């Protein structure tokens, strides 16, 4: 649902003739990168 | 002899079912006829252009810019029951009954999908023999038919044969791919990857428009895209020591050359 | 003369466009029964 | 490989057996009406296996058989389970055609009802025939004979539980309602038997093929064929 | 996460337009887009 | 067609101890049945936990003369490699 | 009253059991778009060159985008 | 001998094509359920050798159907219907409750089985004892095992019984019970 | 068995030349 | 010294390689006759 | 799935009657004509010609 | 040795792949060596069989390549291979043996796979007690033999 | 991978074999019947 919501939105906006897409940084996930995570660095 | 009516209740609920479905069919199938305003404009199109356009037409190439057209109407101008037939026969198809293979422009029309292509896995003995082919075409076969398929992670995965120089123009990897979207009766998207070995000014433009092929497939899932002869647009990006000896370009910091053939040596010999 | 391959003078707008039409005719609801597309050219490596 | 061998020398043999078989028959025919090059010996119409395969059975068991060589019946007592030649259920078809006649014969002379003896005799001739013709289950009459019996002790099950006997009419209604006896039990001990034994012969007589399990055919002749039958042949094969 | 700001994310090529100057005036609304939900990090992979 | 028979053995043998009650270092490869405690009717309970434990079916022939460990590990595993074919 | 409305319940629960199409493979017979079982597609009047525009925003319209 | 030209020592008998499909590789011959998806065996094997699980898939699935199995008849054309509900009128839900009783049932059942089998192999290890009047108390394994997987007619047990009974000879064993062919009437069934 | 299998081959041998 | 086979004759490149880098002299002289 | 597919792949004959044959070509022609001469009085026009 | 993040997350796949292959549904240590040799035995087998040549694959069917691989052809190949693990074993300083094959992907050779150590000649050092070492454990093999 | 199978020549026989075998049923056990009908004196 989401890539046709953006392929209509795109299209409706070239035909009528910014790629800045953010995610949110949660820090609860085990996703979460702690402030060292990183290693040899 | 309570027990000869359980026959009867299946086949009453299979055939009730069915015609469920298909006064759904019929109800929609007539309601989205052309109106009044479509069939008079057909009927006044073909008075105007199945008989007076040729007509014309005819006139014209035995006469042959609005001065021609006054011109040639003006000298042509001037040297101008359903159910017989049944009978007469004597005293003188629903193609998707038997036929359910289509090729269709999808979702988006103001692509070339084919539904169900009439091939099976018997079309393919030497499937039967090839031990490395079991596991995951039988993998993609028992997910497609559980269900499962329409919630999977897109994969990715490249089929390599052998060069052909044949006499025919028969390819096993096609074939394997239609088969494998004929046995599980779902729909096969193709498109061949030359189409798109195009640049001029340096601009390929090619792999934009395979941009908007892909995310154009994101949108008609479940369906598997055959893609052909990637080998066009997937060739190597472009050291060499002959400019140290005979052009003596030497821009290069003498521990850098150490270090590419310490690294060289290394890599020939141990890896 | 019209099936001329891809890369063509064209933009994907002209000849892009009537080659997709021979195609659906050719191909996506077809009734044609009867009906022969007899074709002529003299250098058919050029066909897309 | 050693196992692509297997698969070909397989292939191979069971060809040359259809080919021989389908031989036998052509020339069947053509020496039934007269067509025949008089070198022609009827009797090789009699050889089933096929020359180049008992060729090489016969080489390869002698290889075999020289290299590994380098009531009651106290001698041997499961004499039954040896293949003998006829249907293991061939005795208790005649058993049971004796039991019908007889039986049939007896009651409608004891009672004076028509019936009893028309329907046991008419079952135990079908079923003698059909026992006649069980002594030989190689053959088609040998498969034919089982089909024969099994219809014949159907119908008696079914005249049984659904329509009863003329002459089991009682004064009540409940009293004379069409039961399970001992004729019909009989009848379907034998039907089981049969089919739990061997009833798998002419299996080609069946209903025609649709134009539904021609749609993934891979031969456009065949499926041409099978549409026109069946009032399609005017669709368009996009194939 | 220890910025205490937003984070944004886009790609290089992105900017690469088959239009002239489309990619200046995606640059311009990425910049300004930004702007406004200062402070924040904007990371650009593919940025070569 | 390749059958790792150490795997094979060791479960054998694990297989044996448990059944019996006997822990698996007297469980010797070439021990035979009738000393670790086995009588007729339990060389066949073994049998059929042997079955039970690898999902096999054991060839009866053969199955009549095992009589030490070796054997019924060489069986199990004749047994396992010919399941293609 | 309880028995009448406990039919229709118990229906309603046997279809709420089902919950989608996992488990269902797909069929021939049966595509999911009416279009193309019922052989449905455009001929030559009718189709203006303004039409497509109107058509995007029904789509728009139907996919949730609320743009429009 | 029939046979005018070639005629081997051992008579020719002609066999015909197969009327069903075989135990899949997944199955024993037994009582007890099978094993959900993965067999057992398959761990002591080489990876490269363990292709035989998806290939026998493929051969009983698609491409192996003996053209009995394919018949149609008036017979099929109703097991369509019980078989399209089971499939497709019946939510996976339910089916998959089923399923979990059917096992535990057929596990249950299979331990009854093994008991009887016990208890048959004393009850003929005794009754050799009477038949050889002296000495004889052993059993035989393989019938044992061979009733366990069911390879014998009950003709064959009665006869086995019977030769035990009067001779002792525990070590004579009946042949081996043949599968039984698809029974075929005609366009009825 | 096959008592009258070489009566029943002269017979059609001699009779239906 | 089963059943009676005959051969293909057509010796491809894969061919002489398996017979000339895994086989005896022996089977490349029956090839050779 | 595996059970699914093994049966589909034996019952084609069945799958295309039960849904192209049984309604369209044999129960409705049948319901059809009978229906038919159950009304529509016993005339000739009616009983066989119109028809 | 060597890798990224992706290429760790690469070979997990793989690794559950190869677990998959053995009738298991969780990953041990012996799947994730599988994946490393079946990555590299992949990896070479793929570059030799390429157009009409071919001749080391060895369970095809077709004429070039048998289908059960004969035993004496198997015997071979674990002489070699016992070869050249034993005398990568007895040479001070040689890396470390991880797995020893036969066989693998049905190639007709052997494999052993090796992992060394990173931090003690960093990934530019060769002396000469190294090379000395190495070409006695490749000629190891067909003296076995 | 694929082996290149077209250049082949037990692979170009049982490719063909199974699929006119595929095609339709070909056992016809019930044409022999004649060979039971060779002698009738009538
Ligand atoms: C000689 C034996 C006669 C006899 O018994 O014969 C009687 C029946 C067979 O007789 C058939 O009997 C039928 C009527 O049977 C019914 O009527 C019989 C008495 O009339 C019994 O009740 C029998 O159970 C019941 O089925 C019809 O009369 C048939 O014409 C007649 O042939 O055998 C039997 O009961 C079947 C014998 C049991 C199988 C062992
Ligand atoms: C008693 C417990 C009932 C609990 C419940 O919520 O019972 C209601 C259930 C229906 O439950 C539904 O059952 C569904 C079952 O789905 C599962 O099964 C589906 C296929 O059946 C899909 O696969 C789905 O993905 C999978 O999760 C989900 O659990 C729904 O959330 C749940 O509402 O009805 C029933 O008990 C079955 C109806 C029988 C009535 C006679
Ligand atoms: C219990 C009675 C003995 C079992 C029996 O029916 O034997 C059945 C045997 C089976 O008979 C043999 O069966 C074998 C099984 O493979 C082979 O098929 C032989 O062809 C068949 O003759 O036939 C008898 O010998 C019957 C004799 C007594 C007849 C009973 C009359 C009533
Ligand atoms: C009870 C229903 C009988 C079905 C049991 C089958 C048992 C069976 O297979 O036995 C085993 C054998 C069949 O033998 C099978 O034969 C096959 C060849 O056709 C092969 O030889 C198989 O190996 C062998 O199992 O049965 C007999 O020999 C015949 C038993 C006949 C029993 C029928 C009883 C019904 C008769 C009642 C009629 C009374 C009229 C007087
Ligand atoms: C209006 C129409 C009326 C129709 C009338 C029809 C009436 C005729 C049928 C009457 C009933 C016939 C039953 C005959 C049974 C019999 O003789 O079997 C013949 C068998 C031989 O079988 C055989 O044995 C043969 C091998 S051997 O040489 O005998 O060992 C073998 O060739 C053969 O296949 C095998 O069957 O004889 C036996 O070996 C001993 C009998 C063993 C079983 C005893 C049961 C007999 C009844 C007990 C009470
Ligand atoms: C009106 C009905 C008139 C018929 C009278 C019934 C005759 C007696 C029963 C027929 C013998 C059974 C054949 C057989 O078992 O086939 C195998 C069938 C499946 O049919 C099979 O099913 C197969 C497809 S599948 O198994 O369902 O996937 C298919 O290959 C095969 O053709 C099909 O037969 O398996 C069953 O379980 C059938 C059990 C039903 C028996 C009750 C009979 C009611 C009386």
């Amino acid at each position: 649902k989401f890539r046709r919501q953006e392929f209509i939105r795109y299209r409706r906006e070239m035909l009528h003739v910014t790629p800045a897409r953010e995610v949110r940084i949660d820090t609860g996930s085990p996703d979460f990168i702690k402030w060292d995570d990183i290693n040899g660095i | 002899q309570k027990m000869v009516a359980f026959p009867i209740l299946l086949s009453l609920s299979h055939l009730l079912h069915r015609r469920i479905l298909y006064l759904f069919d019929t109800l929609f199938s007539t309601i989205t006829q052309p109106d009044t305003d479509l069939i008079a404009r057909q009927e006044k199109g073909t008075l105007f252009w199945d008989i007076w356009a040729d007509f014309l037409v005819t006139a014209a190439d035995y006469y042959n810019e609005q001065n021609s057209l006054i011109e040639n109407i003006s000298n042509d101008f001037d040297n101008l029951n359903k159910i017989k037939p049944y009978f007469e026969a004597y005293f003188s198809l629903n193609r998707w009954s038997v036929n359910q293979f289509i090729t269709y422009q999808s979702w988006h029309s103001h692509l070339f999908i084919d539904y169900h292509p009439p091939k099976t896995f018997s079309h393919i003995p030497a499937l039967k023999y090839n031990s490395i082919l079991q596991q995951p075409i039988g993998s993609l076969v028992c997910q497609i038919y559980s269900g499962l398929f329409n919630k999977q992670i897109s994969k990715n995965i490249l089929l390599v044969n052998p060069k052909t120089t044949s006499n025919n123009l028969v390819d096993y990897n096609v074939l394997l791919i239609q088969a494998l979207a004929g046995e599980t009766e779902m729909k096969i998207i193709t498109d061949n990857a030359q189409r798109y070995a195009l640049v001029n000014r340096g601009f390929a433009i090619g792999i934009k428009l395979l941009r908007e092929v892909f995310d154009a497939i994101a949108l008609n899932t479940p369906c598997i895209f055959l893609l052909e002869d990637i080998h066009a647009i997937g060739e190597r990006r472009p050291n060499g020591s002959f400019k140290e000896d005979f052009f003596g370009s030497q821009r290069d910091e003498v521990h850098e050359k150490n270090q590419v053939v310490y690294q060289l040596t290394r890599h020939a010999i141990t890896h | 003369a019209m099936g001329a391959a891809r890369g063509a003078q064209a933009s994907g707008d002209e000849s892009a466009s009537i080659i997709n039409e021979l195609l659906v005719q050719m191909d996506g609801f077809e009734d044609n029964r009867g009906i022969v597309v007899l074709g002529a050219t003299n250098r058919p490596g050029a066909i897309d | 490989g050693d196992r692509m061998s297997r698969r070909l020398e397989d292939i191979n043999k069971a060809e040359r057996q259809r080919v021989w078989d389908a031989m036998r028959v052509a020339a069947a025919h053509r020496y039934a009406s007269g067509q025949m090059p008089a070198w022609f010996d009827p009797e090789w119409l009699q050889q089933e296996e096929a020359p180049l395969n008992a060729m090489d059975r016969m080489r390869g068991e002698q290889r075999r058989i020289e290299e590994q060589q380098q009531w009651w019946r106290e001698d041997d007592p499961y004499w039954p389970l040896r293949d003998w030649g006829d249907h293991p259920m061939r005795w208790w078809t005649l058993a049971f055609a004796a039991i019908m006649a007889a039986g049939g014969l007896a009651t409608s002379v004891a009672t004076g009802y028509v019936e009893p003896v028309q329907a046991g005799l008419g079952a135990g001739a079908l079923l003698a025939l059909a026992g006649a013709a069980m002594s030989d289950a190689r053959c088609v009459p040998g498969a034919l004979g089982v089909k024969l019996a099994w219809a014949v002790c159907a119908l008696i099950v079914l005249k049984e539980v659904s329509v009863g006997w003329q002459h089991k009419r009682k004064r009540r209604l409940a009293a004379s309602a069409p039961r399970l006896e001992l004729t019909g039990l009989a009848a379907a001990a034998l039907c089981a038997g049969y089919m739990l034994t061997d009833m798998s012969g002419m299996g080609e007589v069946a209903l025609p093929p649709n134009p539904g399990a021609v749609f993934k055919s891979p031969d456009v002749a065949y499926r041409a064929s099978v549409w026109q039958k069946w009032g399609y042949g005017q669709v368009q094969m996009r194939v | 996460a220890e910025g205490g700001v937003r984070m944004f994310t886009c790609s290089g090529t992105d900017f690469y337009d088959v239009y002239s100057g489309v990619g200046a005036r995606r640059v311009r609304e990425t910049f300004d887009r930004l702007r406004n939900a200062a402070p924040a990090i904007l990371f650009i992979d593919e940025f070569d | 067609a390749a059958v790792d028979k150490a795997k094979v053995l060791e479960d054998v043998r694990s297989i044996i101890s448990t059944q019996l009650g006997t822990e698996l270092e007297k469980v010797a490869p070439e021990a035979k049945f009738v000393d670790l405690g086995a009588d007729s009717l339990d060389t066949v309970e073994i049998m059929m936990a042997l079955e039970e434990k690898f999902e096999i079916a054991l060839e009866e022939e053969g199955a009549e003369k095992i009589a030490t460990v070796q054997d019924a590990a060489d069986m199990i595993a004749a047994q396992i490699a010919a399941k293609g074919n | 009253a309880a028995v009448a409305a406990g039919w229709h319940l118990a229906s309603f629960a046997l279809n709420l059991a089902f919950w989608g199409v996992e488990g269902m493979p797909p069929d021939r017979y049966w595509p999911t778009s009416p279009r193309i079982r019922l052989q449905i597609r455009p001929g030559r009047y009718g189709n203006m060159d303004g039409g497509q525009r109107v058509y995007m925003d029904y789509l728009a319209r139907s996919e949730g985008v609320p743009l429009n | 001998t029939s046979a005018p030209f070639i005629s081997p020592m051992t008579p020719y008998v002609p066999e015909e094509e197969p009327t069903r499909t075989p135990p899949s590789i997944k199955d024993t011959g037994t009582l007890r359920p099978a094993s959900e998806w993965y067999p057992q065996w398959m761990q002591y094997r080489r990876r490269e050798d363990n292709y035989v699980f998806w290939q026998d898939k493929f051969m009983r699935c698609s491409t192996d159907i003996p053209w009995a199995e394919k018949r149609w008849t008036l017979f099929s054309t109703v097991w369509y219907l019980v078989q399209q509900l089971r499939f497709v009128g019946t939510p996976p839900a339910l089916r998959y409750v089923a399923f979990l009783g059917w096992r535990a049932l057929m596990f249950q059942v299979y331990a009854a089985h093994k008991a009887l089998v016990l208890w048959q192999c004393k009850l003929d290890a005794g009754l050799a004892r009477i038949g050889s009047g002296g000495a004889t108390a052993t059993f035989s394994k393989t019938m044992a095992l061979r009733r366990l997987h069911w390879r014998n007619s009950p003709l064959a047990e009665a006869l086995y019984a019977l030769n035990l009974y009067k001779t002792g000879r525990v070590h004579l064993l009946p042949p081996v019970a043949k599968p039984i062919p698809r029974p075929t009437f005609f366009w009825l069934f | 068995f096959g008592t009258y299998y070489f009566l029943q081959k002269l017979l059609s041998k001699y009779l239906d030349v | 010294q089963d059943i009676t086979i005959f051969g293909n004759d057509f010796l491809n490149l894969k061919t002489i390689n398996y017979l000339s880098l895994y086989n005896s002299k022996n089977k490349i002289l029956l090839q050779l006759m | 799935g595996e059970r699914i597919w093994a049966w589909r792949n034996r019952s084609e004959n069945e799958r295309w009657f039960w849904e192209v044959f049984a309604w369209d070509r044999l129960i409705f022609p049948i319901l059809v004509i009978v229906a038919w001469e159950y009304l529509v009085p016993n005339h000739l026009v009616w009983a066989v010609l119109a028809p | 040795a060597g890798f990224t993040g992706a290429d760790v997350m690469g070979l997990m796949a793989r690794a559950a792949r190869m677990a998959a292959r053995q009738g298991r549904h969780a990953i041990t240590e012996d799947d994730i060596y599988a994946a490393m040799e079946n990555k590299t035995m992949e990896a070479t087998l793929e570059a030799s069989t390429a157009g009409d040549g071919g001749g080391l694959v060895g369970g095809e069917g077709v004429e070039g390549s048998p289908d059960p691989i004969p035993p004496q052809l198997r015997r071979a190949v674990s002489v070699y291979e016992a070869g050249k693990a034993l005398l990568a074993y007895i040479t001070p300083d040689y890396e470390e043996i991880a797995r020893v094959s036969v066989c693998p992907l049905n190639v007709l050779t052997g494999f052993t796979l090796f992992v060394e150590d990173e931090d003690k000649n960093v990934n530019a050092i060769l002396t000469r007690s190294e090379l000395e070492g190495r070409m006695v454990v490749h000629l190891a093999g067909r003296c076995a033999e | 991978c694929l082996p290149n199978i077209h250049t082949s020549n037990i692979l170009n026989f049982t490719k063909n074999y199974e699929i006119f075998k595929s095609a339709k049923d070909t056992s016809n056990f019930g044409k022999k019947i004649i060979l039971n009908e060779m002698q009738n004196l009538t």
